């Protein structure tokens, strides 16, 4: 009917509204048909989904440490003893250019190697930003308009640890839990659909915040 | 008065003083741009060169009257600076109120102005 | 009376690596005072305008000489909205001091990307195109979370904001990074009678606050 | 808000030989009291009016009386100037106390003396030939030299100046000497707009200050 008392406050937080793990990316490693790659390299996007985005975007600055759970399986979601490599590239390193290229073998990029058959790899990145913060809105230019490269988180590059072809396809989920979160000035929540990944382009036809109603003085829409 | 004053001396120095006047109605509302510009350059072509030097920007519906001080003037046997007053903004006014006024300026010496070399005069 | 942003007094950066091996450049009165824009004539048609800061003063007075001929700047800004309306005039205006106001294009349902002349609009100032969504794609309605004054035309004619610097770094670039933009918006529409003056003026003016400079060309 | 000419307030004469062996006649409230001269009708066209002192209360009430039937006189003034205009009214009127305002003629380039209407013009007072220079050949721009008051319509309708009594005798006729001449000039014209009230009233209130009489007839 009526909840008489108030819910507290912890939820209501930014350190718990910008928690808990979510799907970031789904990373396919194509080794059969006419893809017979063996290996991707994804590029860590914290604004993959526009669910993700929107929430990000009510802050203007934010620093965070970004916790990585990669979730493998294959098409029929078995999960067999094959073993994976997964390499961190840090903002600013040589990504891999073939499923043998020397860049698996750079000691400084950090690498997972798990078998499908493990429970999932995980791993925490740092704060990885030259400034003191992540700015998801930069009004100038580097030197295109508002992108800032300072935002570069890095790049996972996965392969399978084979010599030739495997003929199966690696399915893997990234799950990203933001940690130790602080956000700086507040912003409003996106209204309108985005139009394309790093601006904040909107289409002319604007929709209005607000449903319509048939008349300023009825209640019933 | 300090302008007939002067005519009798050869040497004067100091600052001066000048205070405008707006006579508008009550309701009439709007901002000029006084702008003093030093004896070395000449007249400011816009009012965005004039907003660079020493300037006051004066509101009719706020001060009825501003008073601007020119730090120093002189004179022997000009070197003088300019003033030039600016439409900052439009002149606003509400129906059936005038659209035109006037503003009244008047000129004195301040107290450390001084006189040298007692010389007749060319008025009379 | 006078909105301090995110209640945080405009002050000078505490000691800096880069800046104890060479002392940044704080100039007085000289470069702190007050520039007074081009009038904006508010008519009833009008949309609202917005400016980039430092971008506004850029081109402007010795702050500009400054802001051009040095690499890094930093410094605060005291920002006056003043209107000169008469008591027969009506109408609402929301001053909204906006950080990282980055401009979004409108494609037709392809310009995706802003140009050069909305981005750094100058001392000039830009119109906005579609106030509804700020140019920018969020809503109007909630650019009250941002520090704003109203400038209701029957209780007030004017508005003071004052924004410290706000950056993920201690200095940066004057000439290619806008720290905020400043925009005056239109909410209630201008209304006046036949014989009234037919637009309000709207004076932009600002005293940038604590100024630093850095590496000097 | 009162100017006190030459910050002198008007006060009794010191003892005098002539008046040691007679003393004069100090009258209170009954002379000492408030007159309110007609009103004058400021017009868009006007040029502005003078009154002669104490020639203006000559022939009004018990003043009146004292003036004519004394042979000696002295005493200051209090007078008031007040207009009665709207906020829609706009115009600036100088009000100078003028001692010893002698009124020139003006000659065709041949009257080259004032008449009687002109010198004494009563208690209706007279209307200014050429304000310019005031009708004696003298600036008006200088005239701020005498004490004086602005009537600025937006500002303030009412003036008040305190004029203790000048003159290098210590006593004089007031039938055949007028000590000061008020004038109201105005500078900046009266404008209105149509629907207003086409002229703006001007009252002038006088208060004798320590009026005396000597050698009652």
């Amino acid at each position: 009917r009526c909840v008489m008392n108030r819910n507290g406050v912890n939820e209501a937080s930014v350190e718990h509204f910008y928690s808990r793990a979510g799907l970031v990316g789904v990373v396919e490693v194509k080794d059969s048909g006419t893809s017979q790659d063996g290996y991707t390299v994804w590029p860590i996007d914290v604004m993959g989904f526009v669910q993700q985005r929107r929430k990000l975007e009510l802050s203007t600055y934010m620093r965070f440490d970004a916790e990585f759970t990669f979730v493998s399986n294959l098409n029929d979601s078995t999960t067999p003893g094959m073993l994976l490599q997964y390499m961190y590239v840090p903002p600013g390193a040589p990504k891999p250019d073939g499923r043998k290229s020397y860049q698996w073998q750079t000691a400084t990029n950090p690498s997972i190697f798990a078998k499908l058959s493990d429970p999932p790899p995980q791993v925490s990145v740092p704060f990885m930003s030259p400034a003191s913060a992540y700015q998801w809105f930069y009004d100038g230019y580097p030197t295109q308009y508002g992108q800032c490269p300072n935002n570069m988180m890095g790049h996972f590059a996965i392969r399978t640890v084979s010599e030739s072809t495997t003929g199966k396809n690696v399915h893997v989920r990234v799950y990203m839990r933001i940690k130790h979160v602080r956000a700086w000035v507040p912003r409003p929540f996106r209204s309108q659909a985005y139009m394309v990944k790093n601006y904040p382009t909107y289409s002319q036809t604007i929709s209005n915040t607000a449903a319509d109603r048939a008349s300023i003085t009825t209640t019933d829409y | 008065m300090v302008g007939q004053i002067c005519r009798y001396y050869t040497q004067w120095s100091g600052s001066l003083k000048v205070t405008f006047m707006f006579t508008g109605s009550f309701m009439a509302t709007g901002k000029m741009l006084i702008a003093y510009t030093p004896p070395g350059s000449a007249q400011p072509t816009t009012r965005e060169a004039a907003m660079l030097g020493t300037h006051i920007v004066w509101d009719f519906g706020l001060q009825s009257s501003v008073t601007l001080v020119i730090p120093w003037i002189s004179n022997t046997h000009y070197a003088t600076g300019i003033v030039t007053i600016w439409y900052q903004t439009n002149f606003v006014v509400p129906p059936d109120t005038p659209s035109e006024a006037n503003i009244i300026a008047l000129g004195a010496a301040q107290e450390n102005f001084t006189l040298k070399l007692c010389k007749d005069t060319d008025e009379i | 009376n006078i909105v301090l942003s995110y209640g945080e007094w405009p002050g000078y950066c505490p000691s800096t690596d880069a800046t104890a091996v060479d002392k940044p450049t704080r100039p007085d009165v000289s470069v702190n005072r007050f520039y007074t824009l081009s009038t904006k004539s508010w008519k009833t048609e009008s949309t609202g305008w917005y400016w980039k800061f430092p971008d506004v003063l850029n081109d402007t007075g010795v702050f500009g000489q400054n802001a051009q001929f040095h690499y890094l700047y930093r410094s605060g800004f005291c920002m006056h909205v003043q209107c000169n309306a008469s008591k027969f005039h009506q109408g609402a205006l929301l001053v909204v001091v906006i950080p990282e106001f980055v401009v979004a294009a409108s494609s037709p349902a392809q310009g995706l990307y802003p140009d050069f002349a909305h981005t750094n609009p100058g001392k000039e100032g830009q119109v906005f195109r579609d106030p509804y969504v700020l140019d920018a794609g969020i809503p109007l309605s909630q650019a009250l979370v941002f520090p704003h004054q109203w400038i209701n035309l029957r209780t007030n004619n004017c508005a003071t904001i004052i924004m410290p610097y706000v950056n993920a770094l201690p200095f940066d670039s004057a000439l290619n990074h806008s720290n905020f933009g400043l925009a005056v918006i239109p909410i209630s529409p201008l209304k006046y009678c036949n014989g009234a003056t037919t637009e309000v003026p709207i004076t932009l003016t600002i005293a940038p606050l604590n100024s630093e400079f850095s590496g000097l060309r």
